[PDB]
């Protein structure tokens, strides 16, 4: 048996053809992001887009080289 | 001029076939049977020993004759096996 | 083609004519837009359309005004297909889809609270930046040591990516202080005022972290540096192509 | 270049329907001549992007059935129409232009879903584009159900009025000569599946021994409609045809294929194999593609079937071995537009054309020869035309051809294979000889 709420979202591939009977499927990369984020990142902003919010939480990250 | 062809069309008598393609395969195994019960003939000539003058002889004239009903069984074949002329 | 937001109760646009009319004297058709007298909203895409290729965001006070009109998720859109923007920011000018937009490209600006300071400058009075601080040369070299004035400005950390062009920094000693009880936002040179940042489709955007700098009052310290920042961050300055290869 | 001023247009009505995949432009104007001597002839003018593609042209009088002789010529460009009788210094007469454009709006939105409906967006011109100077016009659109404007003009007397089922404009009382400053730009609602034909070459192959005529074409096909966003999804696809949603979708799922009258041996084919989706009832051949045609997706196949030769041939009057046949020109989907068409006639191994005619203008023409089966000399002879823009249901025509075909030359055949066998023999008889 299958739920839907097993089979995580795929983010880094688009489904571009699959068969009658499901049997032959082609899917094709995403080209990468042009700002320059990890298309995980638009996966989470573009499924969780109202509730996730924070309030001012200052960034943790390596000095500018 | 169009106008002049297309009144020489219509006005005209319509095609009928030579041998209708119905009857064909009939023609074809009756040939087929003929071409054979030949041909062995010319190989018999050959074979036998003979004078030669008379064995070109009496092969050519009963090859020449195997050679026309093979080539107009084969047209017959053809068009009864769906592949014309 | 470029638009032109402002907010007359934050900032009167009266003291940016200097700069948008010099635009106005290279071609550019720029249409004025208020904040809030205008209830409907304004269109930057018709059925897959860009409109206009520039956009100003002059300081506004946050709010659901702004929200409305131009909402991340759009702006994202519009910037990605080939749209410049210019956009400003100060502690006293905070807009919450600024703050997330620059946040999604990689640049974090300080919240409404923080400000930096600086004991060893010249003037008490107000931020001077001397010209020793610009990191990039082809938006700007200076030919002459100059002093940029700044006035309650607010410096911005920056991600490690290869998209994101420095073009200020900040002076070595200035910190950014709150008055509340919360962590320093950016200390020592790692906070930068002005930032670049340069899509993979050739667009451009740069933050200017100061309200005090494009005003009209001061175009005798940093005239030349506006005017070759607005040339760089509409795509007229340092364009390459390659024709043959 | 601007023709000799000549007429005058007294009445000027015009009526698009973009309700069939292609503009049917209908023009129904009434001249009067200008007192000159009494001139025959009259200069349409198609704008330079229009005139490109053009399929056809026709102009008769409201009065008689006949038609004129109306043809092209070879940046405003021109038709030539030209009357049988001279026309009156001072006279009026009525007159009807039709023409058949190839090219449809595209789509406006171009990314929809598989279930909106599209709309499209075409760009005319609103006043008419004439050579002479006109005193009134009218415009009309019709074949759609809803119309809107795109841009519209401030001006209120340049303005469409809605009407239940057309879209008209106010007459004009007096507008001048060479006025196109007024780029009109119309969306309509439209929901069929926009097929374009690239490519069709369709082989005939004749034969007199089997009395058979068999038909081959090779179909390369494209679907113009809006392209679908999100990419494709068959859960969406097999969920919405099992409700009754199926009504006008923009996508390709059947077509239907009008053969003649009496075929058999139908075939369907394509280049990874046979399709195994075909249906063959009385007078209709209704195909099923691998994939549904989304828009943007092509499509190559090929289908074949046969007919009796006794429907085609004609053996003349004079003689028994002078040919006409009566070729069909097109036979494929309903409504479909070709870019592209070459017509190949495979006539007999010995044949030898005296005449050709087309009822269509045809780009260019040329006679070769191609073997095939059992063809040991010269082959066949392939006599290809080569059209550039046709309509499916609009540009019905018949090639003539007109040949002979000698029984010296028909009984030559079977020759040609005993020559083989009786070479074969008497080689095989030198070689066991000696
Ligand atoms: C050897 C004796 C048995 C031979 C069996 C052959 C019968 C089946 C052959 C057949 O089905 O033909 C298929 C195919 C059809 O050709 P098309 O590409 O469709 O022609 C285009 C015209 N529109 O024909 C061929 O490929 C070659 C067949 C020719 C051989 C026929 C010779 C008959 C015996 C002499
Ligand atoms: C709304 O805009 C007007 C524009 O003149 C301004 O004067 C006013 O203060 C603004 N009100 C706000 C932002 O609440
Ligand atoms: C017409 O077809 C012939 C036959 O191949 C070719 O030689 C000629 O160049 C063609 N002309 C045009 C204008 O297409």
């Amino acid at each position: 048996m299958i739920t839907p709420l097993d089979v995580p979202p795929l983010d880094y591939f688009d489904e571009v053809f699959t068969s009658e009977n499901w049997m032959v499927r082609i899917y094709q990369l995403k080209k990468d992001d042009a700002q320059g984020r990890t298309l995980r990142d638009v996966g989470e902003l573009t499924r969780s887009s109202t509730k996730t919010r924070r309030s001012i939480k200052r960034p943790e990250l390596g000095l500018r080289v | 001029t169009y106008e002049q062809l297309y009144k020489e069309f219509h006005s005209s008598k319509s095609f009928q076939p030579f041998i209708h393609l119905d009857t064909q395969p009939k023609f074809a195994i009756c040939g087929l049977i003929v071409t054979l019960a030949v041909l062995s003939s010319a190989l018999f000539a050959v074979g036998s020993k003979s004078s030669y003058i008379k064995k070109l002889f009496f092969y050519t004239i009963l090859s020449v004759i195997g050679s026309l009903f093979a080539g107009l069984t084969t047209v017959f074949a053809s068009n009864s096996f769906g592949v014309y002329v | 083609r470029t638009l032109v937001l402002y907010d007359q109760s934050t900032e009167p646009l009266e003291e940016y004519s200097v700069y948008l009319k010099d635009l106005e004297q290279r071609n550019y058709k720029l249409e004025y837009l208020d904040i809030n007298s205008t209830s409907t909203t304004v269109d930057l895409y018709d059925k897959e359309q860009r409109l206009f290729d520039n956009i100003i965001v002059f300081p506004t006070k946050g709010g659901k005004n702004l929200a409305r009109q131009i909402p991340v998720k759009q702006l994202i859109k519009f910037f990605e297909n080939e749209g410049n923007i210019l956009c400003m920011s100060s502690p006293g000018a905070v807009p919450n889809t600024i703050r997330l937009f620059l946040n999604e490209l990689g640049i974090y600006p300080s919240p409404k609270g923080h400000v930096i300071r600086d004991y060893f400058s010249p003037s008490s009075e107000e931020l001077v930046v001397s010209s020793n601080h610009l990191l990039n040369k082809y938006v700007y070299n200076a030919r002459k040591s100059e002093d940029f004035v700044f006035g309650e400005s607010s410096a911005a950390l920056l991600e490690n990516r290869e998209q994101i062009v420095p073009i200020l920094n900040a002076p070595r000693t200035s910190f950014t202080e709150s008055k509340g009880k919360c962590n320093s936002w950016t200390s020592g040179s790692q906070g930068f005022l002005v930032v670049g940042f340069q899509n993979l489709n050739n667009a451009r955007l740069v933050w200017i972290g100061s309200s005090d700098f494009l005003k009209n009052k001061n175009q005798d310290s940093n005239q030349e540096f506006a005017k070759e920042l607005l040339k760089w961050t509409f795509n007229e300055k340092s364009v390459i192509k390659s024709v043959h290869a | 270049y601007e023709p000799p001023a000549t007429w005058e247009n007294v009445d000027y009505k015009r009526t698009i329907d973009v309700s069939n995949a292609y503009i049917s432009e209908t023009i129904e104007i009434t001249i009067k001549n200008i007192a000159s001597e009494p001139a025959t002839e009259y200069f349409t003018a198609f704008e330079s992007g229009i005139f490109s593609k053009v399929s056809f042209f026709s102009a008769y009088f409201t009065n008689e059935a006949t038609f004129l002789n109306s043809q092209l010529l070879a940046e405003i460009r021109y038709g030539i129409i030209q009357f049988p009788n001279a026309i009156s210094p001072q006279e009026e007469v009525s007159l009807v232009i039709k023409s058949f454009y190839n090219t449809v709006g595209i789509p406006y939105p171009e990314h929809v879903g598989m279930s909106e409906e599209q709309h499209l967006l075409w760009e005319t011109n609103r006043l008419p584009l004439s050579a002479y100077d006109t005193k009134k016009a009218s415009f009309t659109l019709i074949g759609s159900s809803s119309f809107e404007e795109y841009h519209p003009p401030n001006d209120e007397s340049l303005l469409g009025k809605a009407n239940g089922n057309s879209f008209e404009f106010g007459p004009w009382e007096d507008i001048p000569r060479f006025s196109s400053n007024e780029t009109l730009a119309i969306v309509y609602s439209h929901n069929a599946p926009l097929n374009q034909v690239v490519n069709l070459r369709r082989d005939i192959w004749l034969s007199h021994w089997a009395s058979t005529i068999q038909f081959e074409e090779y179909y390369e096909l494209t679907n113009k409609a809006a392209k679908l966003s999100k990419g494709f999804s068959r859960l969406e696809l097999m969920k919405q045809i099992q409700t009754q949603n199926m009504r006008q979708t923009h996508f390709v799922t059947v077509l239907d294929m009008l053969l003649p009258e009496g075929a058999t041996d139908h075939y369907f084919t394509d280049l990874v194999g046979l399709v195994s989706t075909s249906h063959a009832e009385r007078d209709h051949f209704f195909i099923r593609p691998r994939f549904p045609i989304f828009g943007g997706w092509n499509y190559n196949f090929t289908v074949g079937w046969t007919n009796k030769l006794s429907d085609f041939l004609h053996v003349s009057s004079g003689s028994d071995e002078k040919f006409v046949a009566s070729i069909p020109i097109l036979n494929g989907p309903p409504d479909t537009v070709y870019d592209n068409v070459e017509l190949s006639v495979f006539l007999p191994e010995g044949a030898e054309i005296f005449d050709i005619d087309s009822p269509v203008p045809f780009t260019n023409v040329s006679i070769e020869t191609q073997k095939s089966y059992f063809d040991l000399n010269k082959g066949h002879v392939k006599l290809t035309f080569s059209y550039r823009n046709l309509i499916s249901q609009v540009a019905n025509g018949q090639v003539l051809i007109k040949y002979d075909y000698p029984k010296s030359s028909f009984f030559k055949k079977p020759l040609s294979i005993a020559c083989y066998i009786f070479t074969a023999l008497m080689g095989v008889f030198v070689l066991k000889t000696l």
